[PDB]
Formats: C-alpha cells, structure tokens, sequence
RNA sequence: GUUAUCCGGAAUGAUUGGGCGUAAAGCGUCUGUAGGUGGCUUUUUAAGUCCGCCGUCAAAUCCCAGGGCUCAACCCUGGACAG
C-alpha cells in the first residue's frame, strides 16, 4: 500500500497493449442478473513478441490490465526470418478456428481478420497475409494464429535439423 | 567425477521395482526385464542418467543458485528432512498446498504471518494471553509449522526441485511444470520420464535406494557448496 | 496388403511417430525401397534395414528424435500423399512444386526412376507426383 | 477537381500536412477544446493514411485508385513504387524545386501554362516526369518573375538527390527516380497499401 | 531480469535434458 | 445516391475446399449384375505420363517492352509464357 504505483507499472515501452474485444458477460444470481467484462488484450513488441490473455472483471480497466497480465505471461516469439516476413505457409486451427498464414512480398501490408491482424501487427511482421477458414470467434482465432506462428520454422534449423549443409535458398 | 559402483545399486532395491500389470508402457524402451510380479529396471541408462543427473545438479550448484526437495510420503518423511538439514537445503516436511510455487505471494504474506508467529513464539509473550489465544496461536501455528516450518530460510523460487517418487506429488510437480522449473527426481516403473525433463528412474520400495540417490545427491550439493 | 502400398509405409509413419515410437516394421516392395533410399539420405529418418521373419524381407526403420523434452521430436514429421489411386496426379517440369520454399520434398516417379525436386528440376523431366512431405 | 478548400482543418485533423498548403504551423490561435482522448478506430486510422497521402498531393481519389492500380501492376515494393508514381509527378517537382511556395501554388502555376519540359510545353499537372528530363520557365518568366519570387523565399529546404537547380537559367533536372529515403513526408506504405486491399 | 534469469535457467535445463537422453549408457 | 442484374465475400454445392453419434444428413440388413478401385516379382508394347522438335489455335483483347497523341484514356509496333 505504497501509493500511486509509479514504479510499479512499468510503463510498457517494452510491450504496447491493445485490447481487441471487450464483451459483457453476464451470469445470472438470486438476487438478479448481474455482468463482468471479459476483455482480450493482444501483448507484444513489434521485435516478434506477442501474446493473448483474456480477464474478467466487475471493471472495463481492472479487466484489460489483468488480461493483460495474463498475456505478458504468455509469450512466444515470431520466426520471421527475412524483411518482416514469414518463412512459409501455415495452417493450424485451434478448437474450430482455423488459420492459413502466407508470406507475402514486402510491398504489401498485412492483410487478415481483426484478430488476426491484431496479433500480427502486434508481431512486428509486416508483409503477410492469412485468410480465416471457421469461426467468427475471436479468441480461438487468435489463439489458432499463435499455435500457427509456434510451429513454423527458419531456413537455418531445417538445415541444421535435415543436416544437409547448404543451398536452394536465395539469401 | 560422481560415480556409483553398478553392483552398489545392483544388490540393494533398485532394480527391485514395481508390479508387472500396472507398467505405464513409456517405460517399453526402457525396463530391462520381469520377475516374480515385479519389474526389473534396466541398470546401465539408470546409472548413466544418474551421471547426468550430478552433471546438472553438481554444475547447476557450481553457478550458486539454492535447491529444494519435497518430503511428503511418511514413508520417505523424515528421511529427506536428514537429507537436508545437513545439505542447507529448505523443505517440505510431510505435506504438501497446491501454490506453494505458482501462488507463492499469498504464501510469502502467509510467510510474513508465520515469522511474526514466530517472533513471538521465542520473545517469551505467549504465556501473556490464556488458553484461547494461545489455543488460536498453536493451532495456526501448528498447520505452518506442518508446511512452512522446513522452508523458512527461502525466498524466491530455486533452480532444481527433487521430489518424492511420482504418486503424491503430481500437484508440486506440474506446479514446477508451470513455473519452468527444472526439476530431476525419481520415476517409478509406471511413470513419466517426460514429466520433468531429466529424472532418475528407480523403485523406491527401499529406503536404501532413496538413502542411497538422495545421499548422492546430498553430497554433490554440499560438494557444490564447497566452492 | 490393403488397396495402396504406399499408404501402407506412409501411415505407417504417421501412426509411428504420432505415438512417439520410433521404429516402423513395413513391406519391402521395390517403390518402397526406392523411397526408403531416397529418404534416409535426405535426413528425415535414421536407418532402414532389411531382414526376414518368414523369408519375408522386411524394412524396419529408425526414425529421428532429439532429446529428452515434452516431446523427444521437435519438428512433427507431416507426411502427406498426394496421387491418390483413383486420382491420379501429373506435373510437368514446370508445375513441380517447391514445398515451402524447399524445406518439404515431392517425391516422384520419372522416367529415370524416383527423383526429389532436386533430382527432378535438374534433370527438367516431369512425372507423376506420389507424394511431398514437409 | 482541386478540393480549393480550408485546409487548416486538414491540418488539425491529419496531422501536419508538410509544405503542401502552409510552411506555416497550424493553430496559431486555435485548437483549446475537443479532447480525443484517445479512441480512434483503426480504419480511421488508415483512412487518415490515404487522406494524408491525397491532400499533400492534391489527388482526385479516383485518380488514386488508378494510381494503386498501376502500383500492383508494377513489379516491386507496392508501398514505394506508390510514393513513386507520386513523387514524379510534375506539380511535386515544382514544388520540390521551390518553384511555387505549395502545391496548389503549383498546379496553378502549371495550368497557366508556364512549364516548358525538353523546350515543350505541359499544359497538365499529372503530367510524370522521366529521368534526365529538363524543367525550365517560359520565355516570357525573364520578364515575369513570379518564379524568381518562390525561388527567393525558397532556399530554406535544399533538394532531395533527383533535383539539380541552375540559379539564373532556372533549369532543375531529375538524375533518377526518387528513394524512399528520399520521398519527403513521413507516412507508413503499408498502411495504405493494407487499406487499397479491399479496393 | 528476474524472469529473464528463469528463462536462462530454463534453457540451461533443457538443453541438460537435450545433451544425453541422446547417446549416452 | 437509390434500384435492378452478375460475380465476390460464400469453404453457403466443397477438384483445390465441407460434412453424416447427438447440430440438416448412413438405406432396416444382406446377396449380387453393370460399373469403380485393387497384392508381389520379372519381361514386352507405350494408350495414359514425361522430354525434344514441328504445325495450328485469325486479327482485335489481356501480359511485357517501346512509340505516338502536351499526359492519361485511346491508338500503334514487336515479343511470348501458358494452355
């Protein structure tokens, strides 16, 4: 109970925040009908660092900051090899989301869905493009992209993976 | 160096292991045979895994770092509190909360809660109040002292936790899994050797195959203390 | 023994890897020897032997694993066929796809024998696609 | 058409639209209400991309759909190739060169006819430029020294590296097409080109 | 850097469970 | 700007690209004709398949590169992958 939590914020240069959905979900008591907010914040540094979180709470502020403390602790990094970029093309769906990612020349700002697009503009990559296939759902889409940004691999481990020693790559 | 003699390991309970109808098959590359209802554990990957397991326990200590055992079993209870009041190590006595890792802010205040308990346990001011306060003091008291009496001198999470077989303590277990921390620790012959991520599978059906890993293990922290 | 062959090794990779283990007993036709051959030297598996049970020559083969982790294979195998019987596949030396820029292969049948896109785009023939993993 | 309009409500609204309209900042006695407080949709966002990018050049939108449309049917970086298909555009130059203090200083300055080009004369301000071209006044600009004036308030801003001015021959030639570098406002490709994905 | 030294820690685990699980017996 | 017509979005007819325990959906089950798919090795022809060359698929259109109208639209000259 020091006062103010000046220090404490950490004033978040290192990861901007963005909520991409803030709905009301509501249960129902003896007393009557009463709601909490359930907002998604999409973390992440535009170095190829990002994350979900979801949170719930009787306040809109106290449930973005604590989705978002949920997310920061929820971090994978990018494989985005060459000018901010994708290394292939991927699919991974989660629940019934599914999620195609493909590269995209440099001269071409991402283009995806609002969650997606939310969690890759986070991602700092900047030349995608990936199509929904599924739900109109935000979370699992999200969450789909990130399990479809886990699995998916450089240049340099499948060479070091393979073991073959080097060629059939431009750069 | 840390070696252990195979024929050490050999004649005591180690490949004395557990029941042949209840073998978890992610042991089918590994246990060597079977005999009479119980499992034989293959003795070569055992002790190698051991070198492996004083490698990482004896280099993880040579960073200086301080390490954790949890003792939960009542039939390995006061067999770790001997191996780790000797060894500096802070432990578990006989039971274990779900959070003592994960939660462990509402258990550092629990912390705070039981140091001033303590504080006045020793000033000598207990005697002061009759028998409900000092009834309450005890009480509490007495349920800290059951989990948080062999953990006082730690702050902050350890690097390496080695715990009791695999059965009762799944919930620290996934706890360490949740914070990342590497743990080794004992497998049966019906367990997990991807639970943690480097584990020392033996039965421990003998308290001389536990005195005998532990005490190994014991050493190389002390040994890692050494310096 | 089913209706494929082919689908025989290849699910058989599948259903191997997918349960962790890493040792697959398959028949030992002729294009599943060619495949075999040009798929340990590509580094996805380790070793093929053949032997016999009941004068039966058999490949049992070795897959590749890494270390003790939450899975001991980091990178999933994701093997895929593609000319299924029935729908059968054909390609030019100008369709031959690169699989992901080239860290998958698509193995073929040309008229030389079977051939990766490497040994295929070179040679500049073309042929009937049998399958591409990645 | 020309837009012709207020232009310090561009200002306040798209941020600082440079050179093109003012060297002046806006609000000198202005902007003490209407807090933003910060909610801005996202195509608001790109939106005021395209309209940071159609008022600094003085573009007819439709016109810049048919400039996007050229930019994809080049081979390159889209988001550049774009902020080249508008930087040697003709007005840009003159107003690059100083030749008229703002952009629609310099439409109009090209609408009246005073621009010869290779000693031909450009009656039309979309008019592009090719490397190693030639950009001089009219022979009666000797006399009528309206260019001789944006040339002396001018010389603040040097030149980006396709221009050369000659001092009294008033000729001012591009060596090559522009940089990105190069290109003078400050804005991100790709949001544009992300906003022209629908069409 | 108190979880900038977890993860560190937790690298150096895995990789000591990424030595030798391979050859090793 | 509204309306109408068409395509998209629509993976909402699905080869690329869907489903059938409970959401729409497995015949009540079985025999079997036509038809569809089919074990392994060796050999032969090459119908499919692939490669080379050649002919043709008018001109105009679309794509590339030049050129002309003050630019563009439009016009013109040459070239060609596909297939």
């Amino acid at each position: 109970g020091f006062g103010s939590k000046s220090k404490k914020e950490k004033i978040r240069d290192g990861f901007e925040e963005n909520v991409v959905q803030v709905r009301r979900v509501t249960k129902v008591v003896k007393g009557g009908k009463h709601m909490r907010f359930r907002a998604i914040v999409v973390v992440g540094d535009k170095k190829g660092q990002v994350g979900v979180g979801v949170g719930k709470a009787k306040e809109v502020v106290s449930a973005v900051q604590k989705a978002a403390v949920d997310a920061r602790r929820n971090i994978i990094t990018v494989p985005m090899t060459k000018y901010l970029t994708f290394p292939h093309r991927n699919e991974a769906d989660y629940g019934a989301a599914r999620v195609m990612l493909r590269p995209a020349a440099p001269g071409t700002g991402v283009i995806a869905g609002g969650a997606v697009r939310t969690v890759l503009e986070m991602a700092g990559v900047e030349n995608a493009l990936g199509k929904q296939l599924g739900s109109n759902n935000a979370l699992n889409n999200a969450r789909a992209t990130i399990v479809a940004v886990q699995t998916m691999r450089q240049f340099s481990d499948v060479a070091r993976d393979r073991g073959i020693p080097m060629e059939e790559l431009w750069k | 160096y840390w070696n252990i003699n195979l024929e050490e390991m050999m004649e005591a309970g180690v490949h004395f292991g557990h029941g042949t109808r209840k073998w978890n098959p992610r042991m089918s590359p590994y246990i060597s045979a079977k005999c009479k209802g119980i499992h034989i554990i293959n003795l070569t990957r055992t002790a190698r895994f051991l070198s492996e397991a004083c490698d990482l326990v004896f280099d993880a200590s040579s960073r200086g770092k301080q390490f954790l055992i949890v003792g939960t079993k009542n039939k390995a209870a006061d067999s770790v509190a001997r191996a780790a009041i000797r060894a500096r190590c802070h432990y578990v006595n006989k039971k274990w909360l779900g959070g003592m890792l994960t939660n462990w802010s509402t258990t550092e205040t629990r912390l705070h809660k039981f140091r001033d308990l303590r504080m006045e346990q020793t000033a000598g001011r207990l005697a002061r109040l009759p028998k409900r306060d000092a009834a309450v003091v005890k009480r509490q008291l007495s349920h800290l002292q059951t989990y948080l009496g062999g953990i006082k001198y730690m702050t902050g999470l350890p690097d390496i936790v080695i715990i009791v077989d695999q059965q009762e303590e799944y919930t620290a277990l996934r706890e360490c899994i949740t914070l990342g921390i590497p743990t080794i620790c004992l497998i049966d012959t019906n367990c997990n050797p991807d639970l943690a991520d480097i584990s020392i599978p033996a039965n421990d059906d003998a308290i001389a195959s536990i005195r005998l890993i532990l005490t190994k293990l014991v050493f190389a922290i002390c040994e890692g203390r050494s310096s | 023994m089913g209706k494929d062959t082919i689908a025989d090794i290849i699910t058989c990779i599948r259903n191997a890897d997918m349960n962790r283990k890493g040792t697959v007993r398959i028949v030992s036709t002729n294009i599943t020897e060619n495949i075999v051959k040009i798929l340990l030297r590509e580094g996805f598996i380790e070793n093929a032997r053949k032997h016999q049970e009941r004068n039966k020559y058999f490949l049992v083969l070795t897959l590749r694993h890494r270390r003790n982790k939450k899975g001991p294979y980091l990178n999933t195998f994701h093997l895929k066929r593609v000319s299924r019987p029935g729908l059968r596949i054909y390609s030019n030396y100008q369709r031959i796809p690169r699989i992901l820029g080239g860290m998958g292969i698509a193995i073929l049948s040309t008229s030389r024998g079977i051939m990766t896109d490497r040994e295929a785009r070179l040679e500049g023939i073309g042929g009937e696609i049998l399958c591409y993993i990645w | 058409s020309r837009y012709r309009g207020p232009r310090f409500k561009k200002i306040r609204r798209l941020g600082a639209l440079p050179g093109l309209t003012n060297k002046r900042p806006r609000a000198g006695s202005d902007l003490r209400n209407q807090s933003r407080s910060g909610k801005r949709s996202q195509y608001r966002i790109r939106l005021e991309e395209k309209q940071k990018l159609r008022f600094h050049y003085g573009i007819t939108e439709r016109q810049l759909l048919k400039y996007v449309r050229i930019a994809r049917k080049a081979k390159g970086s889209t988001g550049q190739v774009l902020l080249q298909l508008l930087e040697m555009r003709l007005d840009n130059i003159l107003f690059r060169l100083g030749m008229a203090p703002t952009i629609p200083g310099a439409r109009q300055l090209v609408n009246h006819r005073h621009i010869l080009v290779n000693g031909r004369i450009v009656d039309i301000p979309s008019y592009r430029c090719k490397p190693q071209d030639t950009i001089m006044a009219r022979d009666e600009q000797k006399s009528i020294a309206l260019i001789q004036n944006s040339l002396d308030l001018s010389p603040r801003e040097e030149l980006p590296k396709h221009l050369t001015l000659n001092p009294f021959p008033y000729k001012g030639l591009v060596n090559q097409i522009i940089d990105s570098k190069w290109v003078g406002l400050k804005i991100n490709e790709l949001l544009v080109v992300e906003y022209y994905s629908r069409q | 850097t108190r979880e900038r030294q977890k993860l560190k820690q937790l690298f150096e685990d895995a990789y000591e469970r990424c030595r030798n699980a391979p050859m090793e017996g």
